[PDB]
């Protein structure tokens, strides 16, 4: 949550 | 996995 995998940013 | 909340960095398991 925020930035790296998942949501956000990146993936 | 990442920075902000969860694993990584920022808040929950790492920096």
């Amino acid at each position: 949550a925020x930035v790296x995998w998942x949501w956000x940013w990146x993936w | 996995v990442g920075a902000x909340a969860x694993v990584x960095w920022x808040w929950x398991w790492x920096w």
